[PDB]
């Protein structure tokens, strides 16, 4: 933000060469903080009354304690301060007068103190004993009881020992003053009359000079971020909502740091965090069947599915069955079933959350039974004392929504294999997405290749080399047989983290399976909180889909680590046919960039195939021929726009050369669209390009000489006949 | 195995530039099909693969000539996505552009010291529109473009 506004310069060198002395008086560091306070100066020319732009009402004089004294005659003012939300000091000069009595310009010093002041140190750190100590020397710590240059009729009070007992009541007073050892301080003339008569309001301005004021100007500047940042709730805050096993996560602050990369992490449900830390294993791509939230199995992924989520749903537990079958029916040996064991904890646990009640006993073909509650009304659940299992019947008044009705079952849950030992399975650390540093990127090139490139002699080639190798050794995604789709770095990172959560004490396998989300462009899920680990060791969540993408934008993308975003966003998932958007910066240009050869055909191709009517026919007609001719035309044009040997040209006419090859284009494009007819799902297209080249070919203009409107230029042309003169004439055209 | 949608387009630009309207086009008119399409094969190359089914006038490729011949240098390549993401790296500000101050940019990190002014060199030699950026569609140009 720039400080100083300079209204009218009016005056020669003389209202400038005194805006200026007045201000390089002042200290740079006072400005600092008036600027951080968003604050602004205003030096108008002759504007004395209520007539600046910013002097009419808004929080004016509504009580009095104004000048050195109180005197309140506006008209005769030439500085004010609006002094509310935001400071705006205005001043304005008229001929040559502010150094032989300087007790005027004293007055753009207090004016301006009351800017700082109860702002200051006075109150904007709190008086802490530095200012409030200071004030105790109102006539007990030095033998200088000379504080009237300061204290007249709010501190005859000298019967009184200030303060903390009675400093607050006047803080509008106790100000004046701190406008006064300021307007001293540094007004051109008086100075040391403030390093006399008061000895600690000076070596106070004096050590606020020294570095007082760069002070509060750096609490405020760091704060000036902290203030208006991205709402994020941050530390334990967070991991809280995360779903995260707090050792984990902890476990991950270190890759995070060691490796330099962001780790984003979709929720991770509650209802499973614990049966982590526990020692379940976690769900890979393997098994698709749904979780839980309620009863004694909640958390697990039941080979029941009408005991998961979708209780009821005939069909995606009918089809949701099918798929802990096959997940066992083709992953044999690896994916499969086992009885449900809720240990100790869980069941404590269980318990607040109300997914379940333990209550009476029981006995039958005698063992013992405590008997598990959950308001569930179609199962019946109980677990067993000598193992503690879980067991489960359709009611005796009650059937299945499958239609089916059985007695006292175990419970079994879904179980991958873990160094040889089916453990139940529970939810997955689901990586949202993993931004490393590009720097780290570079040391996942072979020193020798990016060296091998380098050395190339051609500039562009070195580029474009370059590039390949980023996208090469970074950007690339492959398959896998099981890890999903992710990089190859992505993969190295995902050992890190499941080797990481192993020294930690987990048994049960890997907590990271597949890659990241980005990469999911089957089944594009979009989740509102995110939880992120940054570099430096941050525990981090987001609330908006908007918010997380604010924040990657503002430390992912826009700071030197690498990102992508999932190849689905904005166009529509297959899937799960959904619509996820991402704001993406090469469709922002788009608006204003012209089509190519190629992204033109294939919009035509797209519209053949919606309307079933391309934009021209296989006929007789000979005006049907005539838009084939056409278009091929534009194809044409648009194609001549990106040329590559447009570098043997300078930018000069680059511009002119392509303002003109898109011009080329807009006209047949005019021309077709006053052709025969022409479907309007075309019509309307051929409308949307024109635009864009009409956008491009300002842009390409504005960049160079100004006036020139698109529209006008066009007028000033001849496209009847001979092309030849008419690029001549753009020429012209164009000075 | 191309997508049909995929396939609408090589139709929608194959029969474009039939100029006489049947369904066969000439070497001339293929090299021209392709090149609309983003893709320009060797003087040389071009033939190769319209020499590999002299069925015609020993000169011509009908649609399934062609559509069949995309895969050869079709069936095995997704970069044209890479590439626009190694785009949307170097455009650090989210213009959609890519200014030679972020070229020379990331240019460093990845362990490059480029000079001052090999970069606002790169960046000329690769803006052809001649507004002193480079967009996606240029920088797409530059890649690819062998
Ligand atoms: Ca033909
Ligand atoms: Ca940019
Ligand atoms: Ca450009
Ligand atoms: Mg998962």
């Amino acid at each position: 933000n720039n400080l100083v506004k300079t209204e009218f310069t009016n005056e020669t060198l003389d209202k400038i060469q005194q805006t200026q002395d007045l201000l390089k008086k002042i200290p740079k560091d006072v400005l600092e903080i008036y600027s951080e306070l968003g604050g602004e100066i205003y030096f108008t020319d002759i504007d004395l009354v209520e007539h600046k732009e910013l002097q009419d009402l808004s929080e004016e004089e509504k009580n009095s304690m104004n000048s050195r004294g109180e005197k309140v005659p506006f008209a005769s003012r030439f500085v004010f301060e609006k002094k509310r939300e935001t400071p705006k000091l205005i001043i304005n000069i008229k001929d040559y007068a502010i150094n032989s009595e300087q007790s005027k310009e004293v007055y753009y010093e207090i004016g301006k103190g009351i800017s700082l002041d109860i702002i200051s140190k006075d109150k904007s750190l709190d008086p802490e004993f530095l200012n409030l100590i200071k004030s105790l020397s109102d006539d007990s710590d030095s033998s200088d009881l000379l504080f009237s240059q300061k204290f007249k009729e709010k501190l005859e009070l000298n019967n009184k020992s200030i303060d903390i007992n009675f400093i607050k009541e006047n803080l509008t007073e106790f100000q004046h003053a701190f406008s006064l050892a300021f307007s001293y301080y540094f007004a051109p003339d008086h100075r040391t009359v403030l390093e006399l008569y008061a000895p600690d309001m000076f070596e106070y301005m004096n050590k606020l000079e020294k570095g007082g004021f760069e002070k509060i100007s750096e609490s405020l500047k760091k704060e000036g971020v902290e203030k208006d940042r991205i709402d994020v709730l941050k530390g334990e805050k967070a991991l809280k909502a995360s779903g995260l096993v707090p050792e984990h996560a902890d476990a991950f602050k270190k890759i995070a740091r060691e490796l330099n990369t962001y780790i984003l992490f979709r929720p991770v449900n509650k209802l499973a965090t614990n049966l982590i830390k526990s020692g379940v294993a976690t769900k890979g791509l393997n098994v698709h069947g749904k979780s839980s939230d309620w009863g004694p199995v909640a958390g697990y992924i039941p080979f029941d599915q009408d005991l998961s989520k979708k209780h009821g749903q005939q069909l995606a537990v009918e089809k949701g069955n099918l798929e802990n079958k096959k997940s066992i029916t083709e992953h044999e040996g690896e994916i499969g079933k086992i009885p449900l064991k809720l240990d100790h904890l869980r069941i404590e646990e269980l318990k607040e959350n109300g997914i379940i009640l333990k209550g009476k006993k029981e006995i039958d073909n005698g063992k013992k039974y405590y008997l598990l509650e959950s308001n569930n009304q179609v199962y019946e659940f109980r677990i067993s004392d000598e193992n503690n299992e879980v067991q489960y019947k359709t009611k005796e008044g009650k059937i299945t929504v499958l239609g089916e009705k059985f007695n006292w079952r175990n419970i079994e849950v879904m179980a991958k294999n873990v160094e040889g030992v089916l453990k139940p399975l529970t939810a997955d650390y689901d990586l949202f997405a993993l931004a490393p540093s590009l720097t780290e990127i570079k040391k996942q090139i072979p020193q020798k290749e990016w060296d091998k490139v380098v050395n190339t002699p051609n500039s562009l080639e070195k580029q474009k080399g370059v590039t390949n190798l980023l996208i090469k050794y970074g950007i690339e995604r492959k398959p896998d047989s099981t890890k999903g789709t992710l990089s190859n770095w992505q993969k190295q990172m995902l050992d890190r983290l499941n080797e990481a959560v192993k020294y930690t004490g987990y048994t049960g396998g890997d907590v990271v399976n597949h890659g990241t989300e980005q990469d999911n462009e089957e089944f594009p899920e979009k989740d509102n909180e995110i939880f992120i680990i940054n570099p430096e060791g941050e525990f981090i969540l987001t609330k908006n889909w908007e918010m997380t993408g604010r924040f990657i934008e503002k430390n992912i993308t826009g700071k030197d680590y690498l990102y992508y975003f999932n190849r689905s966003y904005n166009k529509i998932a297959p899937g799960n046919k959904a619509y996820i958007e991402w704001t993406d910066p090469i469709t922002k240009a788009k608006i204003n960039t012209i089509p190519t050869s190629a992204e033109f055909i294939k919009n035509l191709s797209s519209i053949r195939r919606s309307s079933n009517v391309g934009v021209y026919k296989d006929s007789g007609d000979k005006d049907e021929f005539a838009k084939k001719e056409s278009v091929k035309k534009i194809a044409g044009y648009l194609s001549d726009y990106y040329n590559s040997a447009n570098h043997i040209f300078s930018q000069e006419k680059k511009r002119k050369i392509s303002i003109f090859r898109g011009i080329q284009a807009y006209n047949e494009i005019e021309n077709v669209l006053k052709s025969k007819q022409i479907a309007p799902e075309y019509k309307n297209y051929f409308q949307y390009l024109k635009e864009r080249i009409t956008n491009q070919v300002q842009l390409l203009l504005t960049h160079q000489k100004s006036n020139i409107e698109f529209k006008l230029l066009y007028k000033q042309l001849n496209f009847t006949e001979n092309e030849t003169d008419n690029f001549e004439v753009f020429q012209k055209i164009i000075d | 195995q191309l997508t049909e949608e995929q396939i609408a387009e090589f139709k929608e630009a194959f029969s474009l530039f039939d100029k006489d309207g049947d369904g066969t086009i000439t070497t001339k008119e293929l090299g021209t099909v392709m090149r609309s399409l983003g893709q320009n094969p060797t003087e040389a190359e071009l033939q190769d693969m319209i020499n590999e089914v002299d069925a015609d006038g020993n000169g011509t490729i009908d649609f399934p000539e062609f559509l069949t011949m995309m895969a050869r240098k079709m069936k095995d390549t997704d970069s044209e996505e890479e590439i626009r993401e190694a785009f949307r790296v170097f455009d650090k500000d989210g213009n959609g552009y890519i200014s030679a101050a972020e070229l020379r940019h990331v240019m460093t990190n990845l362990g490059e010291k480029l000079t001052d002014e090999e970069v606002d060199q790169m960046i000329r030699e690769a803006d052809i529109d001649g507004d002193g950026q480079v967009n996606y569609e240029e920088f797409v140009q530059m890649m690819t473009a062998k």
